[PDB]
């Protein structure tokens, strides 16, 4: 995945785009979410959003296996995320899942 | 940061280390070939490897430690393993040379030119490391091999690196087992030359952990690829806190601190409580109160000792899973309740817990049961000097007939030496029972 | 102990003129010798004290560990004749803090330890009847920094010869010791 | 790497070396053409323990042959691996030995001790480290035990650092044949005890009462014996070319073997012997073999140690076994006879444990033993001195060679010292 | 109380002079050639040891000390609070009538006294501020005695020592500027 | 009287762990009068 | 909460234990893995099988009741059977030796050495169980194994456990039908040891079993499957009130308070109305005035005792199933009118009544009918003593010609044991007939 921010005074840009990675633990249905680490890059890299279930809707639902597909935008407190792909066995089980 | 290096001296200490890094890849996923699948960890070495591997950005899980030997025997058809490709050469310190179960001979004959080697191994390894709280030192007290070689080495990096800590950990002595009549002389010479140098040493014995194996695990037939898998468990969790974290994280720091009361004596008891067959915790249940029975049951120690016949002064319990405080201080406040339980009226509280909310997990080929729960139970009590008690009667016996000490003194000794560490340990006898005296 | 007792002027303990001397010297035979024999240069019973080993085989008070020594002297001098062997003994005292230590001065020590609870140190000395000086006080401040207050128990090893046994306040001369402490070859 | 060169004296040694060294070849599987036919790789890399490279694949062994008699050299050079040795190591004499010990241990020796050791220190600087050198000779043999104590003198000191293997055969309690064979012993033993670490005893009527235990074959031939001696040896030898958690050095050994110097007389012990039915009528299970394993009958060196008792024990153990079940057997034995060992030592037990098993059988076993059991041997010998010493029988041949009865006093005296020796400590 | 046996074993050189319905002491070695610093803080000890005929001990060597040791208490002082503390604790008015008058011979015993006494202000005055009015003849009034304690101690104090006895004790009145 | 397992393990056992060696349950569990003596 | 412990000793109990746990799967649905389906049951084991299993989050229900025997042989083939994996390995407490019948050897030879390790199963029990009232004894007085194994250890449980109810169940002997003679010696020996620590013991005898099996069930030639299916019936109705609700619920408390009159005699008489063939039930009807008819009709019965012979002290009748007050209130009425049912004046109200709305299930490959109103019909009378009277005039025959004796002296015993069993049932008999005198 990846997300966006805008610079609002340095030199250079008007916004900076950053890539992440979504990790979706398939035993708990718990999320992290870990950037890759970068060097000469001006920003403090590592783990964003620490394990744990990330609340769907209002009343306490968390996002689940099911309603995950490809180029999908979801929100997690606050910053609204986009997918972009998939790997290896993540297509073959969610396929054996059946999500066209 | 929170790493360190570990180190295996004798051909004892190393079939049993290798298990540990073959138990350490796989929590990590480390595939043999030494790189991951075409998911992303590598980069400058920093991830949950970076406190125990060195996986730069050339892809390969380099491990922190040194496998030093003197017999190209064992260290040569494990070149050939599995994962030796991982393994630096080098690093696989190969001898040419035995010690003959005699500590002197490798303590003065052979040590000399090698040790060198071996410094340039840990400073090459000492510059690229960050924090480096310690050492992780796994030997054996009867090492033909690890007893004399380990006892030079401990002293030249005690003297230029007196500013860390160094975690000793070895076979203790079977009591009434005896492969070698050599070993009660090797193995009080260690004694006396470490207690005042090793920081926190650590003994385990071999009888109670097959007793183990038929008696909950129901083996009747074992292996070391069972046993090295036991004390490679304990290891792992004693190392979670690095690896991972929890409700608090706890370090070998603190537990040297909180653990030892007062210099020399250092030498802790460790047990792990969930040891089960894997059709037991099938239809069984487990959590924290039996677990805290069984690990405060006696006969679960792999350590003969009854616990009667001493006093409790500390214990250490690191609770590794999914667990809760509730239940685990009214749990531990019934054992203050407890009677039996007597620890020493010098401490008030002696229990020092580290939650961990990984479960710990089974092994590929392996025989544990399926953890949610575990704790691992480091615990001190006096009913241990019975064990040297048991060396000195047995030692004492062989030194007024001196056995075997033309073999010594045909090399290279004298009487001298061997006169130090009986009251070096009546010493140690003498001081055990006067903290054991309220 | 026998704190009741006059802690002044000398505190003879052993001393081999006497028939049955042993009642507080508990002794702990093990493949060694309990004997009595006469002398050449001082012509006097000596308590002959050996053994295959030092540790195995050594001679203590008090006879019973649970009762203390009470002795307030900071000096002592043993009369001991060099058997040209491994003499060690020790001994075990009290401080200001009222932590306990020991003393242990044994004739191979290659060195001098240090311990919260026991010093190791060496002797080396001549031949023949020799003789022993200490000022309990003097270790006490060297050693912990501490100060002296109480012998609690003394233990004397084999590899011996030994006359008399007897503690001092201060650096005594010989002029003050009788005869028998003035001893004459 | 750390090797081993072997020397073969003796006549019955000529015989000993030969079954010693096919049983090799076939365990390791070579053709007697000498090119081996590639089928383990651990006999592969764990070979140059004992043999050298020569071209084309053929493995040159490192042992020396050395005689007087043409006939017998030749005959062992026309066996099934006669190829395999060196015309190299074929060492020899012009001279008949008159089966004399001093014509072997002063005359004839005197011009081929020069050779041989110009022959040995070649394979000396040929091989790298030695751990040392073994000896398959007699103490009756009257050539062998006249170049061997020559031998191993100078070689004592050549090199008094290394193994210093002995392996010499008892003759016959009942008849000696040669009847100046107790001469020959005692001239022999006298430098041995000064010279030897490491000494097997072996006698010939154990191993005849062995046939009618176990082989039940009636009529064997002596390279049957040959062939059961050399599995002997071989198993000690197991160790050091094989892997498996046991450690191999004989220095790792013998330092718990030898609680004082003058301990160098050892006995060996062998497991399963089995019977023409009992191949396929045995469980093959460790208690059983440690049962047969401990057999005053499987015993098979001199005889019995229920005379006297334990000093030291060590099994090393050939197959797949563990650690648990030889730990609770040898609590078993240790329970069985606690009185029979000596209190002089508890926990005399050694164990070593080869996971390679041998080509044939899965369990198998090698015990190498020191009871007190040899005061008979050389009590034994003793009234044979003294009642030929009494009369000075078949002497003026030796003081026609130039020795005299002077030696003899201390020969003996060094025997009679032995005798309080094992006597005092024991009893 | 350690001291107690101390000369119950014996060691300290001193006796006295006899009598039937009063005090009087006497001595066996000199004082100033004795110790200042070895015997000082354990036969204040004595001060917290109150049993007879052993407390006689007490009372008349801490004095007698003080008109034949005056240049000497200067390296001292910090040892000398410990006994003084615990008989602070001790919670018996005998007790601490005596304290108080064995404190006004201390406070003016020299020079520095109270000036060396800075540092430790806070552990006396603190249990004296609870006392101030808790209760001629043979001097009984402890009260007294406590508002006599604070005005030698305040004068010869300096000046923020006031100040400091203000800030503990809140009745506090001064006895040089009001 | 006795309320669980670690103490009814410990109470009556007559199992040295130091002094017993591959022992077995029911020599491990070992009780006193409470059987019979 | 309400939850109990069962208890099967002895290798003739084994096999009812057994059955009544296959009936106890069916009417909860218990799949023989140990699971259910998809639909939701399982969590930290709170459902109706809270009180009988224990389904922890495992998912496994674990049956609360531990089986011990003296043989290997039918205690590994249940270990081999259907649903042993249901079962604990360890609870199916199994022996390598028999008692020979002999009462002492089970009691003195081997049950030392076992009684330790099945008490460890029922202290860890304890700590699972919440409210736990009591127990579920299942024994036989001819016991092989059952007599003399369960007497030292219904002591044992006794002694540590006073607090709590402890349920017997034997087959009672055959008055007639005898398949041991050393029958009568270990017999009596389980009654004198029983009268001072058992709470309530209840018993049944084989012979009326068979004959109501060809009298309206109509099978000639039942076996042991149709016997343990009728007992596990009667133990799953009594158990029903622990199970569902009805009306009113009743506790075993409230069966001892009122079926006990006094002290020792705690044996009163269990009986269950409809036992039917199908086809009897099928073109006839079930209501309760019938029933209570026919539980009170002396033939039904499967003890060898006629009423009319004793007088009634207790009675108790437990309606499972589709039942009013109404018809239920006035039969019972009906009932006191009646004459020939001989109450003892004492007793002016001696009924019982428990009322549960669950039908009877049937079981799948059974026998039995289908019941809508059943009624399991508890009762003590004066008419018992006649089967302790035939033990006695069997017993002082054989024991004045002291048959048999050599072997239990032989193997460590004496007479005055025996002799106290005598005047003990002497003095039961004669509280008999005091209490019948009115
Ligand atoms: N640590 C360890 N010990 C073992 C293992 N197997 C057996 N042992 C015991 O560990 C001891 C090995 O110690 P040593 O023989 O002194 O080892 P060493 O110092 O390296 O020298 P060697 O004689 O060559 O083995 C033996 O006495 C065995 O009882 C194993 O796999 N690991
Ligand atoms: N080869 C062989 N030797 C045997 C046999 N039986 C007994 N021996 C003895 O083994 C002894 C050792 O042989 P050598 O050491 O070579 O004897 P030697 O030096 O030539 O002198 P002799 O003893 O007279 O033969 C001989 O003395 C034989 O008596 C046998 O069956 N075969
Ligand atoms: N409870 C019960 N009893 C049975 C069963 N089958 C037969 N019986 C009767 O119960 C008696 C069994 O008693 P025992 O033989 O002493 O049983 P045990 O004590 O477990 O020991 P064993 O001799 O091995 O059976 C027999 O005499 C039968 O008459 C059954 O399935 N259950």
């Amino acid at each position: 995945a990846y997300f966006q921010e805008d610079v609002p005074i340095s030199m250079e840009e008007h916004y900076r785009i950053r890539h992440v990675n979504i990790y979706y633990y398939l035993e708990d249905d718990s999320m992290s979410v870990i950037e890759p680490v970068v060097e000469n890059s001006g920003i403090p890299q590592g783990k964003l959003i620490k394990r744990q279930r990330f609340t769907k809707n209002d009343m306490g639902d968390h996002y689940h296996w099911k309603d995950l597909n490809r180029g999908i935008n979801l929100t997690v407190y606050g910053k609204t995320f986009r997918i972009v792909d998939c790997d290896r066995f993540t297509q073959d089980f969610l396929e054996s899942q059946g999500i066209e | 940061m929170r790493e360190c290096i570990s180190i295996h001296v004798g051909q004892a200490g190393v079939q049993i280390g290798n298990a540990c890094w073959e138990l350490y890849c796989l929590e990590h996923g480390i595939q043999p070939d030494g790189q991951m699948p075409s998911d992303k960890t590598i980069g400058g070495g920093d991830d949950s490897f970076n406190t125990f591997f060195s996986e730069t950005g050339a892809g390969k899980h380099v491990p922190r430690a040194v496998f030093v030997d003197l017999e190209p025997t064992v260290v040569d058809e494990v070149r050939t393993g599995t994962y030796r490709q991982l393994f630096h050469p080098e690093q696989l310190i190969t001898g040419k040379e035995d010690a003959a179960n005699n500590y002197a001979r490798g303590h003065y004959t052979i040590g000399k030119e090698i040790v060198d080697l071996v410094l340039d191994r840990i400073r090459k390894l000492a510059d690229l490391c960050t924090g480096l709280q310690g050492f992780l030192i796994f030997h054996s007290f009867g090492g033909g091999t690890g007893s004399g070689f380990a006892s030079l080495l401990m002293e030249r990096l005690s003297v230029d690196y007196g500013k860390k800590s160094k975690l000793e950990f070895a076979i203790y002595p079977a009591p009434q087992v005896s492969t070698a009549v050599v070993e009660p002389y090797n193995s009080i010479l260690t004694t006396h030359t470490t207690l005042e140098h090793s920081d926190c040493a650590f003994m385990v014995d071999n009888e109670a952990i097959y007793d183990i194996c038929r008696r909950n695990l129901d083996i009747e037939r074992p292996t070391y690829t069972n046993l090295n898998r036991l004390i490679g468990q304990i290891v792992s969790s004693i190392t979670a806190s690095l690896r991972f974290d929890g409700a608090l994280n706890v370090d070998l720091t603190e537990f040297q601190t909180n653990l030892v009361p007062y210099p020399r004596i250092h030498f802790p008891l460790a047990t792990y409580a969930p040891v089960i067959s894997a059709e037991k915790a099938y239809h069984e249940q487990l959590s924290v109160a039996e677990i805290t029975n069984a690990c405060f049951e006696p006969a679960n120690q792999m350590v003969k000792c009854d616990p009667r016949h001493g006093k409790y002064m500390a214990c250490c319990m690191l609770y590794r899973g999914d667990v809760v405080p509730k239940d685990v201080n009214a749990a531990i406040a019934t054992i203050k309740t407890k009677r039996t339980i007597q620890f020493v009226d010098w401490c008030p509280t002696g229990f020092k817990v580290g939650i961990n909310y990984q479960p710990p997990t089974v092994v590929p080929g392996g025989d544990l049961a399926k953890v949610q729960r575990a704790v691992c139970m480091l615990s001190n009590t006096t009913a241990i000097a019975e064990a040297w008690a048991r060396l000195d009667h047995k030692f004492d016996l062989m030194y007024a007939k001196r056995a075997f000490v033309h073999w010594y003194v045909g090399e290279g000794m004298e009487e001298g030496e061997f006169s130090e560490a009986r009251e070096d340990l009546a010493a140690l006898e003498k001081d055990y029972e006067e903290v054991g005296v309220d | 102990m026998f704190k009741n007792t006059f802690q002044s002027g000398f505190l003879s303990i052993l001393y081999s003129i006497g028939s049955k001397p042993l009642q507080i010297w508990d002794k702990k035979v093990r493949n060694g010798h309990i004997k009595r024999i006469t002398d050449n240069d001082i012509q006097s019973l000596v308590l002959e004290i050996e053994g295959t080993n030092v540790s195995t085989t050594y001679i203590t008070c008090p006879a019973d560990p649970k009762k203390t020594l009470g002795i307030k002297l900071p000096f002592l001098v043993m009369i001991i004749k060099n058997l040209k062997k491994y003499f060690t003994f020790e001994v075990q005292v009290l401080d200001d803090k009222n932590v306990r230590r020991r003393f242990r001065a044994s004739n191979y020590q290659s060195t001098t330890r240090v311990k919260p609870f026991i010093c190791t140190m060496p002797m080396r000395l001549d031949d023949g009847w020799n003789q022993i000086q200490f000022n309990l006080s003097d270790f006490t401040r060297r050693a912990y920094g501490t100060n002296y207050i109480e012998t609690l128990r003394v233990q004397i090893h084999a590899n011996c010869r030994i006359r008399r046994v007897y503690f001092s306040d201060r650096l005594y001369s010989e002029d003050e010791l009788p005869a028998e402490f003035k001893l004459y070859l | 790497m750390r090797e081993i060169v072997h020397l073969q004296a003796g006549q019955c040694g000529n015989q000993i070396g030969a079954k010693f060294w096919e049983v090799i070849s076939d365990e390791h599987g070579i053709d007697p053409t000498g090119t081996y036919h590639g089928d383990s790789d651990l006999q592969l890399e764990r070979i140059n323990v004992y043999y050298n490279e020569a071209t084309g694949g053929k493995y040159v062994p490192r042992a020396v042959l050395v005689d007087l008699e043409p006939g017998t050299m030749d005959s062992v050079r026309s066996g099934p691996f006669g190829q395999i040795f060196r015309p190299d190591n074929f060492v020899f004499g012009q001279s008949g030995a008159g089966n004399n010990w001093a014509k072997g241990h002063y005359t004839e020796g005197a011009e081929l001790v020069d050779s041989v050791l110009d022959v040995v220190r070649k394979e000396a600087e040929s091989c790298d480290c030695l751990q040392g050198f073994q000896l398959t000779h007699s103490l009756g043999g009257g050539t062998g035990s006249g170049m061997g104590t020559l031998l191993i003198s100078k070689i004592r000191e050549e090199y008094p650092d290394r193994i210093m293997n002995t392996f010499s055969v008892v003759p016959s309690p009942k008849v000696s044949d040669t009847v100046v064979e107790p001469y020959n012993a005692t001239l022999s033993v006298h430098q041995l005890v000064e010279n030897t670490d490491e000494t097997y005893c072996i006698d010939n009527e154990a191993l005849y009462d062995i046939c009618f235990r176990t082989l039940k074959l009636t009529t064997p031939t002596y390279g049957d014996l040959n062939h059961l001696v050399s599995a002997t040896m071989s198993g000690v030898t197991t160790c050091l070319r094989f892997p498996g958690q046991l450690n191999a050095d004989l220095r790792k050994l013998a330092v718990n073997m030898v609680p004082f110097p003058r301990l160098h007389f050892f006995m060996p012990g062998f497991a399963p012997l089995t019977s023409r039915g009992s191949q396929q009528y045995r469980a093959l299970t460790v208690p059983e073999l440690t049962q047969q394993m401990f057999d005053a009958k499987n015993m098979m060196a001199a005889c019995d140690p229920r005379h006297g008792r334990y000093l030291t024990v060590a099994a090393v153990f050939r197959g797949r076994m563990s650690m648990k079940e030889v730990d609770e057997q040898m609590l078993n034995v240790q329970n069985k006879n606690s009185s029979y060992f000596v209190e002089w030592i508890p926990n005399n037990v050694k164990t070593a444990v080869c996971d390679i098993p041998p080509r044939g059988l899965k369990m198998s076993a090698t015990f190498i033993g020191n009871s007190t059991a040899i005061q008979e041997l050389f009590k034994r010998i003793s009234e044979q001195f003294t009642a030929m010493f009494r009369r000075k029988a078949f002497l003026h041949w030796y003081t026609g060679e130039g020795m005299d009865e002077m030696e003899f006093t201390e020969a003996e005296s060094n025997m009679n010292d032995l005798v309080s020796e094992y006597q005092q400590y024991q009893d | 109380t350690t001291f107690r046996k101390c000369y119950e074993r014996g060691d300290f050189p001193i006796a006295l002079e006899h009598d039937s319905k009063g005090n009087k002491i006497a001595w066996k070695v000199e004082i100033e050639k004795l110790d200042y610093h070895h015997y000082l803080p354990l036969f204040f000890d004595g001060l917290s040891e109150m049993t007879f005929p052993y407390e006689f001990f007490a009372r008349r060597g801490i004095h007698d000390m003080l008109e034949h040791g005056g240049n000497k208490i200067l390296p001292v002082i910090p040892q000398l609070i410990i006994p003084i503390k615990n008989a602070l604790n001790l919670r018996n008015r005998q007790i601490i009538c005596v304290t108080l008058k064995v404190l006004q011979h201390l406070v003016v015993s020299s020079e520095m006294v109270g000036e060396a006494l800075l540092p430790y202000y806070r552990q006396i005055l603190p249990i004296l501020n609870i006392f101030k009015n808790m209760n001629q003849q043979k001097r009984e009034n402890i009260g007294d005695l406590i508002q006599e304690t604070l005005e030698a101690f305040e004068r010869y104090g300096g000046e923020d020592a006031f100040i400091n006895i203000k800030y503990m004790v809140p009745t506090y009145e001064s006895c040089l500027l009001n | 009287k006795i309320p669980k397992d670690d103490l009814d393990f410990r109470l009556a056992t007559l199992y040295n762990h130091h002094t017993g060696a591959f022992k077995n349950k029911t020599e491990i569990l070992l009780h006193q009068e409470t059987i019979e003596d």
